[PDB]
RNA sequence: CCUUCUCAAACAUUCUGUUUGGUAGUGAGUGAUACUCUUUGGAGUUAACUUGAAAUUGCCUUAAA
């Protein structure tokens, strides 16, 4: 017994059967969304300056 | 919104008074409406022991804080306590995913499985976030179960535990449940039996059967921090043992097993090392 | 026509001149940077030189600088006028000691002592002192 | 922008380091001329915090005994010495929450001198030699195809034997029998084990976050010390609880 | 020995001197210089030797103090944690009986926090003219108060046992202060042959006094450094050539 | 929204609209860094949290309630005055050592002679920028001004070196502030409008 | 924009006695009396006094954004 190795991830089996049971939607990992540049502007206390 | 204006306007103390002055919410009346008639609540008990004795062998990593899983080895430690103290398991089933576990609950079945004590990579592609909302829900309802069980049984609850037990094994035996026939036979089996174990076999895992059997169990890992003047086996796999003492049986883990799968004590003479043990003969 | 040559002062303890280059150096680039020392130990003077290679950079480097608190420090620093040819300011460093000696014989000394027991007894009766023996 | 003033404080507390390093390496020069006569002190010293705060001292007396270092960050102002970066090296002890066992040691004692306001020292329990080993158990490969520079997670007790098994070293409970009986070859098993990276005390950067990680600093600041008197004795906080803390 | 009538010879000669007529408090200091081949080893030491003496020479000095602007003060110094159990009443119901006191009492903590900026660390310094302070604080001061107090014998701290049993004794401190006040005569070792030690002001003590004063720091020096020769002067005076050693010079 | 579009042509009047020397003083703020260290010398000294003051009053009540010397056993407060008024009475009598002035009070009127009283009485001043970083030492939302009118003699150092840095870097530097009206500066159009039409007319 | 060496031994039980070791400083300036050597090349020391930490030029990163 000693020599056994585990494999796999419980925690996909995990997910499977809190999928399999309908509790939880499934969906790939979202990523940072973002449709436009975000325009950035120096401040007016920096801009006037000298 | 608060503790962001007590930090940024520098007056710490505050910031403390305004921590200290709160309490996080207690689900404890969903799990009063979610599952009336508690036997009920203990149908769902199969997933709530599953992720909670998961949680507790992934080491700790950031979203956990590890304190989640500080509190899930101590639910799995009680129930693992409990089971022991009443002799509840019937039946196993080693797995290459972890040992299989069933043990009856009032005359509910109650199947579980315990992880291996390995580290393992996290994918990171689930989302752990609903994970720990179902880890929490899991770990107020079992502990909500532990303390009915506890109750009808009479033992204190949260048993008390000796803190030097936990620094040289933090195994089973700490714990120690105590008061404010046996199941015959799956219950007292090995009785009056004092098994000693090779370091190579696991601790955890066989130390809490013979316990739930009622037997006696020492291990040699013990030695390492610190009697074997009652011991009747000793439980051995290494390829070749040094030589034994010619009074003490030996014999290899997988004999408990088929005997807990039985429970008709079936004879020494099989599952002595090297020779190679019966494939599983499953319950299942 | 103030030249790119700087004079600073008041530097708290520990802006030596590796300090001064890297802090001076986002200002633009500078041809030397030196700091005052005392001869007979590596403490600095809390003074120093600077030269920037555009004199422009130089003026506008001490136009923020000028009154900028600093480890307790009021710092100070003014352009100098044309040229200035910034000067030797050596980097001293901590000097070790040295024997040298002794090296004449013993005897030597010895008879120079018993000498000039003598002579500082003549001396101190020059002075009208009393002193004898 | 090198902001003059913090390059400056980080110029001073380099050279109070440097210095602080020059006191050290000369009473280590001394003690190991065996000049006694000049030293400060004729004998080594150790403590032990405990919770204000109950604290204890006790002579190191040459024995040795089991260690686990742990990397932390600090002090703010102090560049890294290159003789303390070399003193870290050695150990590994790079990626700050790293750790890894040593065996204290006569000869190493006063290396620990030199690093101990970067790490703080202590003495695990078993339990928590055990949780470190299964929890972030690592292995270094070789050969062995999909290729050999990569580290793989400690899983498969083979090749414990496979590659440790020439000192007759077994499954990981063999390992972690010799690191807390400190056996033959000790050495090989702390090599082999790829010290483990224990995660930051606490991710945050919230407001309940930075309320954490300033109660964490303020109990720091209470526990760590930075005497700086190359004759303060070494702090042995509990590792157990850091442990149970960071783990 | 040294010959006693020689001193006495030169301590009469020097009250001549000083006899002739704010310059003449300059002029009335009287010191012993010492000679010596390499003292302290070649390296700087700021630790001061605790010459023994028969009388308590420091009582003089605070009597003609009273009278002076230079208003003697002894500081005192003890560990940071000890501030609090030192009350200012229990070395004064213990010191009353002597006659002796102490100004004030100082933290180490306060030297970095309130007597900082130098200006304020030079008019605080100055008001003592001998520095107490514990045998852990000691090492720590000069990096606190800087070397100039240093520069002085008055103003260097002089080491004292609080723990002779570790854990704040108070009756250790109490005899150790007494004892430096009333019969030891602190001084430095600096580097190079030239030494000399501070005897006071050569009014209060009588010429007696002196002359054994000097016979046993003479004595205590030979015993200990070897002096190669020795020297008595008022301020302004050229050195007497009292005594000297030839035999230390074969050993050079 | 409206109110958006109006503090916005607020704004824009104001600097548009020439003004008169006696505002616009505001603006020529004392410089990050000495504000910086002003608001850290500041911060030893903020006024007592009513936690604290509650402390102290269950302190001295249980020292009245045994021991002697009522009120009287606590140290003297050391903290930053504050108020307005009480700012003011402090000048011209002379305790306070010194005087700040945020530049953003709501009514420009209630400060616009406070560097007047503080240069006719002698009293070191500036103005710090933002009244919200004054109020956030003072425990309140908004205090408009802070004084020191005593301090340890430890920090006694650092605040006349303070005092010196602010007169350097203020009190010297905006001499000219009497003169050399502010608010000239123009639309941007009309800027480029201009300087087209002065291009034009002597150039090509 | 950091903050400084805040104790170690031996005889000894003395309600602390004795002995040893451990201590590199902001710099500049004024200036009296001298010592050692060293080979005139001059280096190490020796009462005294001023000061806003003052000053004109001596060949490892989750303490981020």
């Amino acid at each position: 017994l000693r020599k056994l190795k585990p494999e796999g991830n419980l925690l996909y089996d995990t997910v499977r059967k809190l999928q399999s049971s309908g509790k939880v939607e499934t969906r790939v990992p979202v990523r940072k969304g973002r449709k436009y540049k975000q325009k950035i502007t120096e401040k007016w206390t920096h801009k006037d300056f000298k | 919104r608060k503790l962001t204006r007590a930090l940024g306007r520098g007056e710490v103390s505050s910031a403390k008074r305004l921590e200290e002055n709160r309490d996080s919410y207690t689900l404890d009346h969903i799990i009063k409406e979610r599952y009336p008639s508690f036997p009920d609540a203990i149908r769902d008990i199969d997933d709530a022991l599953n992720m909670l004795f998961l949680f507790s062998n992934l080491p700790s990593t950031n979203q956990v804080s590890s304190k989640i899983i500080n509190d899930a080895q101590k639910i799995c430690n009680q129930w693992l306590a409990y089971v022991a103290k009443e002799r509840l398991v019937r039946k196993v089933f080693v797995s290459i995913k972890g040992v299989y576990y069933q043990a009856n609950i009032k005359g509910e079945e109650v199947r579980w499985l315990v992880p291996f004590k390995f580290p393992e990579n996290i994918p990171s592609d689930v989302d752990f976030r609903i994970m720990l909302t179902f880890l929490e829900f899991y770990s107020t309802l079992l502990h909500f179960v532990l303390y009915k069980l506890y109750t009808d049984s009479g033992l204190i609850y949260p048993p008390k535990l000796d803190l030097k037990k936990d620094k040289i094994i933090s195994g089973l035996s700490s714990y120690i449940l105590e008061s404010r026939k046996y199941d015959s036979p799956v219950a007292s089996l090995f009785s009056a039996f004092v098994f000693y174990v090779s370091r190579e076999v696991p601790i955890d895992i066989l130390e809490f059967l013979i316990l739930s059997c009622g037997g006696n169990v020492i291990s040699e890992a013990a030695m390492d921090q610190i009697d074997m003047s009652k011991v009747t086996h000793q439980i051995v796999d290494r390829p070749v043992l040094k030589n034994k003492v010619a009074g003490r049986t030996y014999i290899q883990p997988q004999w408990i097993f088929d005997c807990i799968n039985k429970g008709e004590l079936v004879p020494a003479n099989k599952y002595l090392p090297g020779e190679a043990l019966p494939p599983h003969l499953s319950p299942w | 026509e103030y030249s790119g040559i700087i004079y600073v002062s008041r530097l708290p303890h520990g802006f030596h001149e590796k300090e001064l280059s890297k802090y001076f150096a986002q200002f633009g680039d500078l041809k030397e940077v030196r700091l005052a020392r005392n001869k007979k130990t590596g403490n600095s003077r809390h003074y120093g030189f600077l030269e920037f290679v555009n004199k422009e950079d130089a003026m506008i480097a001490q136009e923020s600088m000028n009154n900028y608190l600093l480890m307790g420090h009021l710092l100070q620093v003014r352009v100098l006028p044309k040229g200035a040819k910034i000067e030797k300011l050596y980097k001293y460093k901590k000097r070790v000691l040295v024997e040298k000696g002794i090296t004449k014989p013993v005897k030597q000394l010895k008879d120079n002592m018993k000498q000039k027991h003598e002579e500082r007894i003549k001396k101190l009766a020059k002075s009208g002192i009393e002193f004898k023996w | 922008f090198v902001r003059a003033e913090s390059i400056v404080a980080k110029t001073l507390a380099t050279s109070r380091e440097k210095e602080r390093i020059k006191r050290v390496s000369i009473l280590e020069d001394k003690k190991a001329k065996n000049e006694t006569q000049h030293i400060a002190s004729g004998k080594d010293f150790i403590l032990k915090i405990t919770e204000g705060l109950i604290r204890e001292k006790t002579t190191y007396d040459g024995k040795p005994a089991l260690l686990f270092i742990v990397r932390v960050r600090g002090p703010l102002a102090v560049n890294i010495p290159n003789k303390a970066f070399k003193i870290l090296s050695l150990l590994r002890l790079v990626e700050t929450n790293t750790g890894v066992f040593v065996k204290l040691t006569k000869n190493v004692y006063p290396l620990l001198k030199v690093i101990a306001p970067y790490v703080v020292i202590g003495k695990p329990s078993l339990s928590s030699i055990r949780s470190l080993i299964q929890k972030r158990g690592r292995i270094i490969y070789k050969g062995e195809n999909e290729a050999e520079p990569h580290e793989i997670v400690l899983n498969d007790n083979n090749i414990v034997e496979e590659q440790l098994g020439d000192h007759g070293i077994i499954c990981v409970e063999d390992i972690i029998h010799e690191i807390a009986t400190m056996g033959e070859s000790f050495s090989v098993c702390n090599f082999f084990l790829q010290p483990f990276k224990l995660n930051r005390e606490v991710s945050g950067f919230g407001s309940l976050n930075r309320l954490r990680k300033i109660k964490q600093r303020e109990a720091e600041s209470r526990t760590r010390q930075f005497s700086n008197a190359a004759t303060a004795p070494v702090i042995e906080v509990d590792i157990d609880s850091l442990l149970a803390k960071l783990n | 020995a040294i010959p006693r009538e020689r001193v006495i010879k030169a301590v009469n000669e020097l009250i001549k001197f000083t006899s002739k007529p704010e310059e003449e408090l300059k002029k009335d200091l009287q010191l012993i210089v010492v000679n010596n081949k390499s003292f302290t080893g070649t390296s700087k030491s700021f630790k001061l030797k605790l010459l023994n003496v028969k009388h308590s020479f420091y009582k003089p000095w605070k009597e003609a103090s009273a009278t002076a602007v230079k208003d003697f003060k002894v500081l005192l110094i003890l560990k940071d944690s000890d501030i609090k159990k030192v009350s200012e009443d229990d070395l004064f119901d213990q010191l009353d009986s002597e006659g002796i006191k102490v100004d004030e009492i100082i933290c180490g903590k306060d030297l970095k926090t309130v007597y900082k900026a130098y200006e304020a660390r030079n008019a605080f310094i100055s008001q003592f003219s001998l520095i107490l302070a514990d045998d852990s604080i000691v090492t720590s001061l000069p990096k606190l108060m800087g070397g100039k107090a240093y520069n002085k014998v008055e103003t260097t701290p002089i080491s004292i046992r609080t723990h002779a049993n570790k854990e704040f004794s108070l009756t250790t401190l109490t005899n150790n202060i007494k004892k430096v006040y009333m019969n030891q005569l602190p001084v430095k070792l600096p580097r190079g042959t030239t030494l000399n030690v501070h005897l006071g002001n050569l009014e209060w003590l009588r010429p007696e006094e002196f002359v054994d004063n000097v016979e046993l720091i003479s004595e205590q020096l030979i015993k200990a450094y070897q002096i190669r020769s020795i020297f008595i002067k008022t301020n302004r005076s050229p050195v007497l050539p009292l005594y000297y050693n030839q035999d230390v010079l074969d050993e050079l | 929204p409206e109110y958006v579009r109006v503090q916005r042509q607020k704004k824009i009047l104001s600097i548009r609209l020439k003004v008169p020397p006696t505002i616009a003083q505001f603006q020529y703020t004392l410089d990050r860094n000495t504000a910086a260290e002003t608001f850290k010398l500041f911060n030893k000294y903020r006024p007592e949290t009513a936690a604290e003051k509650k402390e102290r009053l269950t302190k001295e009540a249980a020292a009245v309630a045994e021991g002697k010397s009522k009120q009287d056993a606590s140290p003297k407060p050391y903290a930053v005055k504050y108020g307005l008024n009480h700012v003011v009475a402090l000048i011209e009598n002379k305790k306070a050592k010194l005087v700040l002035i945020a530049n953003d009070v709501d009514p420009i009127e209630l400060v616009v002679f406070l560097p007047a009283l503080c240069k006719k009485m002698g009293v070191p001043y500036a103005i710090v920028k933002g009244k919200a970083r004054l109020g956030t030492l003072v425990n309140q939302k908004t205090s408009a001004v802070a004084a020191l009118t005593e301090v340890r003699a430890e920090d006694e150092a650092a605040l006349a070196k303070l005092v010196s840095t602010i007169d350097a870097n203020f009190a010297d530097k905006y001499d000219e502030v009497k003169k050399h009206w502010g608010g000239g500066i123009l639309g941007n159009k009309a800027q480029a409008k201009m300087d087209k039409r002065a291009k034009n007319s002597d150039s090509a």
